[PDB]
DNA sequence: GTCCCTGTTCGGGCGCCG
DNA sequence: TGGGCGGCGCCCGAACAGGGACTG
């Protein structure tokens, strides 16, 4: 039936008017489907006969629904969409097994007719104006306006849960010891009741429910486990995912490629170790959906690795608010994290993946914080608590950083795990310059217009060098300059450069890049046992850096 | 009767997502909510309200009582029309001046007094559920809310009224609004200033935090004093005396500069000609002076930059225009051992804004040196004023910060 | 001013839920 | 033929913004 809960008020936006766009033609199935259901709507109130006084029509179809021969209707309103004002969504997340608690009795129940049981603004129906058709040149067309909400409307979710809301609010406020799990008509309603009292609960829910003018059909009421909700299959002790399935494509295309990434990031909360670095990589400079892409051999291993991983028995256990929550942290290659969030060892409530790549210059300490940051944030939202910390990265490690780097970092509770591959630094810098380690003072120069450059050095020693480069910059010349001095010092050395740019980068010890040659400097940094780096303003006349200026420019006029 | 209350031309409302919650926060403020709607403060809409302003919950100190704070610095930005110029309040230069200043929540007074209804529809908030198990509920105040920049304009004339008898009788007394707290001064001796306090309260029957910003002095430039100086430390110097030369002009730098001639060793040692020392004294001289041609604003913002020197000890500049800073200073702490770099700097941020409420009745924009996200993870733990600051995150230049550092 | 480099935001694919 | 709506997630690339270095 239809809720006599009050309408939502709704309004176009200033200036606007409702949509006149023409009928397309569809299937004599489609058209079959469609009148059964609206001659049942309108039957029932929910949708109402409208004559020429009605200037408005929006496109109408039908699609198979998942697990029926039974038709969704839709509508095409994109245009009265653009044209209704915003809302605000009160769906703010999806919510997660991990985050239920163990209960003695669970039910799932499925509001039957969900959209069509709720009222629309008595003002805003005759917007909602559609028709259906006989035949191209057979008959008028049926053409009818909503009074509920219709499949297709922007403002109908919203309206929907926000209703659904005000109507559970009396019975969840008179019963603080069952907990509704509510998204969008599914209801799952837990308790530690004895399964008689637990029903007869379960039947005032109903009762209250159609009292607001919401079905529970029969068909859709889950009583027994394995549980279906939210994509899952709920267990009394454990939870698990239905079944991932990927495609066994030949040629792939990028369409192919993201359907497969999309299916692995869904698996990753509970199968531990997924990647998809390399596959995602297939997609950089793709133009089209498809644009057939060969996998690189790379990606061929990281795909199997992913396969073998689906190929296990997997689950996930329920929250136990009275236990701490531990996050468990492991690096994999190429800027790629795993973790799993447990309460105890190998009962996992969760697992997931952080492989976000952020700044050109990084290393393993930055990201690892990153990942602390996210999991921390996901954990909130689940739990509403932040987790203990196992990470594979030694304290003194983590004290030596945050001490030396400039900027504000931290990292709650947390406890080393020593399984490798640990978390380091590869190099530090020195704070003083070292006595004996000869002293270079490094520069270089690069033509705005002509790309050329010069890079090199000068010593306290007498050594010079400077090698000419082709299609470069100043920046590039910069760095150039310092890797020169790197190949040919001794095990120490001092360096002087006048890059602002060349300084930033190197002092925040970067252990990876985008670029090849800062991964070369590293190479170089890692092999030093001092480096001392200074700075000196530039074109100052200052010390060797004056001497180094003069000779990398030949190209400065 | 309301006030009526209009947008700044052309500009809609808050429309800003709500960040997730801890559980202890969600139940405090379900708690309060429930309270405020019994009371009539704030009532229940739905989705066809457009807007959105994020809410959290502070705890008071040694309190077990929690606070609703809500993040109004967009609904400010959209309303600085009304709040600045038509319904304003005019800022007292003898404030900084007093020996103590005691901070006293005034807040309450607001919820005594309705909001303009065509207006209740900006102030809307969320709040959330532990793992969605339950879309947002969603509320709007029906009164002045506690920090909204116009609560305050709007309270203005009651609180003129209520405060005319005691500065009329205390005329040496300057009381200054700023937001949801007053902000009280005197020259009185401590124990004569507290009663003075513990007797506005009791007007004011129609906590505290005590400042002394006749001691706030500014942290000046210093440069380095030894008697052996290597070729680094020379190229140090002049490095940092050419930055200073962008603020003090006459800061001379070419005999300092004259030393290091030639291609030398780091670590060699150079002894300073008479030319080099008395520059280097003459530097030292022209560091002390005041800026010149610094003139405030009160157009234009504040801007407040911060740095980690390291070990407890940070760095702030305050201007309006580079090079050109009103105030400059430090916040030290002890070496801890338990070092959270996250609640050092909101306390910093607190303490740089309550000064610049001190001094120019204004909060600053906060150049912040932290990743977003760390700071957007923690800084609500740690946070404990009714006001919240503008702020953005950067990459603080590792120049910069040696500059500043002591 | 111009050029180089780097970081943030946002839309637009796909995945999952309903 | 599929075709509509809201939510969250991931990854990429285009569009900007901001700051350092440079030209004559
Ligand atoms: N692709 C979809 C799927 C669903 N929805 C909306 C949201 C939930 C509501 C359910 O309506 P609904 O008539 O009860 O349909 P259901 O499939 O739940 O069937 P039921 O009545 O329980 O047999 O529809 C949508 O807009 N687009
Ligand atoms: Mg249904
Ligand atoms: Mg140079």
């Amino acid at each position: 039936p239809i809720s006599p809960i009050e309408t939502v008020p709704v309004k176009l936006k200033p200036g606007m008017d409702g949509p006149k766009v023409k009928q397309w033609p569809l299937t004599e199935e489609k058209i079959k489907a469609l009148v059964e259901i609206c001659t049942e709507m309108e039957k029932e109130g929910k949708i109402s006969k409208i004559g020429p006084e009605n200037p408005y029509n929006t496109p109408v179809f039908a699609i198979k629904k998942k697990d029926s021969t039974k038709w969704r209707k839709l509508v095409d309103f994109r245009e009265l969409n653009k044209r209704t004002q915003d809302f605000w969504e009160v769906q703010l997340g999806i919510p997660h097994p991990a985050g239920l608690k163990k209960k003695k009795s669970v039910t799932v129940l499925d509001v039957g007719d969900a959209y069509f049981s709720v009222p629309l603004d008595e003002d805003f129906r005759k917007y909602t104006a559609f028709t259906i058709p006989s035949i191209n040149n057979e008959t008028p067309g049926i053409r009818y306006q909503y009074n509920v909400l219709p499949q297709g409307w922007k403002g109908s979710p919203a309206i929907f849960q926000s209703s659904m809301t005000k109507i559970l609010e009396p019975f969840r406020k008179q019963n603080p010891d069952i907990v509704i799990y509510q998204y969008m008509d599914d209801l799952y309603v837990g308790s530690d009741l004895e399964i008689g009292q637990h029903r007869t609960k379960i039947e005032e829910l109903r009762q209250h429910l159609l009292r607001w003018g919401l079905t529970t059909p029969d068909k859709k009421h889950q009583k027994e486990p394995p549980f279906l909700w939210m994509g899952y299959e709920l267990h009394p002790d454990k939870w698990t995912v239905q079944p991932i399935v990927l495609p066994e494509k030949d040629s792939w295309t990028v369409n192919d490629i993201c359907k497969l990434v999309g299916k692995l990031n869904w698996a990753s909360q509970i199968y531990p170790g997924i990647k998809v670095r390399q596959l995602s990589k297939l997609l950089r400079g793709t133009k089209a959906l498809t644009e057939v892409i060969p996998l690189t051999e790379e990606a061929e291993l990281e795909l199997a690795e992913n396969r073998e991983i689906l190929k296990e028995p997997v689950h996930g256990v329920y929250y136990d608010p009275s236990k701490d929550l531990i996050a468990e942290i492991q690096k994999q290659g190429q800027g790629q994290w795993t973790y799993q969030i447990y309460q105890e060892p190998f009962k996992n409530l969760k697992t997931g993946k952080y492989a976000r790549m952020r700044g050109a210059h990084t290393n393993d300490v930055k990201q690892l914080t990153e990942a602390v940051q996210k999991i921390t944030t996901e954990s909130i939202v689940i739990w509403g608590k932040t987790p203990k910390f196992k990470l594979p990265i030694q304290k003194e490690t983590w004290e030596t950083w945050w001490t030396e780097y400039w900027q504000a970092t931290w990292i709650p509770e947390w406890e080393f795990v020593n399984t490798p591959p640990l978390v380091k630094l590869w190099y530090q810098l020195e704070k003083e310059p070292i006595v004996g380690a000869e002293t270079f003072y490094v520069d270089g120069a690069a033509n705005r217009e002509t790309k050329l450059g010069k890079a090199g050095y000068v010593t306290n020693r007498g050594r010079q060098k400077v090698v000419t480069l082709t299609d470069t910059t100043n920046q590039k010349t910069e760095l150039q300059a310092i890797y020169l001095a790197l190949q040919d010092s001794g095990l120490e050395v001092n360096i002087v450069t006048d890059s602002q740019y060349a300084l930033g980068i190197i002092q925040a010890q970067p252990d990876q890049s985008e670029s090849e040659l800062v991964n070369q400097i590293i190479e170089q940094l890692i092999k030093k046992e001092k480096v001392y780096l200074a700075w000196v303003p530039a074109h100052k006349g200052i010390g060797g850096n004056e001497q180094v200026d003069k000779l990398v420019s030949a190209g400065i006029r | 009767e309301t006030v009526p209350v209009k947008l700044k031309p052309g500009m809609d409302g808050p429309k800003v997502k709500q960040w997730p919650l801890t559980e202890e926060k969600i139940k405090a403020l379900v708690e309060i909510c429930t309270e405020m709607e019994k009371e009539g403060k704030i009532s229940k809409i739905g989705p066809e309200n457009p807007y959105n302003t994020p809410v959290f919950a502070i705890k008071k100190k040694d309190s077990t009582k929690w606070r609703k704070l809500v993040d109004f610095r967009e609904l400010n930005k959209r309303t600085q029309d009304f709040w600045e110029v038509q319904l304003g309040i005019p800022h007292p230069a003898g404030l900084k001046k007093k020996k103590s200043v005691t901070v006293l929540d005034v807040g309450d007074a607001y919820f005594s007094v309705p909001l303009d209804e065509d207006f209740r529809k900006y102030t809307a908030f969320t709040i959330p559920s532990i793992n969605n198990e339950t879309p947002g509920i969603r509320y709007q105040y029906n009164v002045l809310p506690q920090g909204w920049k116009g609560s305050p304009a709007i309270f203005q004339s009651s609180m003129t009224k209520i405060l005319e008898p005691f500065r009329k009788q205390n005329p040496d007394i300057v009381i200054y609004q700023y937001m949801d707290d007053l902000y009280v001064g005197s020259d009185l001796e401590i124990g004569q200033h507290r009663t003075k306090i513990e007797e506005l309260r009791q007007h004011l029957l129609r906590m505290g935090y005590e400042l002394h910003p006749d001691k706030w002095t500014v942290q000046p430039i210093v440069l380095p004093e030894k008697d052996s100086w290597t070729v680094n430390d020379i190229q140090k110097l002049v490095g940092k005396l050419n930055w200073a030369s962008q603020i003090y002009p006459g800061i001379k730098v070419r005999q300092l500069s004259k030393l290091l001639r030639g291609t030398k060793a780091l670590t060699e040692v150079i002894p300073l000609t008479e030319e080099a020392e008395l520059e280097l004294a003459e530097n030292r001289e022209i560091l002390k002076e005041p800026v010149h041609g610094v003139y405030y604003d009160p157009s234009k913002d504040l801007i407040a930059e911060i740095q980690k020197q390291g070990q407890g000890q940070w760095t702030y500049q305050i201007y309006q225009e580079p090079f050109k800073n009103l105030k400059t200073g430090k916040y030290a702490r002890m070496r801890g051992a338990h070092t959270n770099d996250v609640k050092q700097l909101t306390e910093a941020v607190q303490k740089i804004t309550t000064e610049s409420i001190v001094i120019w009745g204004k909060t600053p924009k906060f150049k912040l040196p932290i990743q977003k996200e760390t700071w957007e993870t923690w800084w609500t733990e740690y946070w404990q004023a009714t006001w919240i600051p503008e702020w953005e995150f950067v990459n603080t230049p590792p120049l910069v910060k040696l500059w500043y550092q002591l």
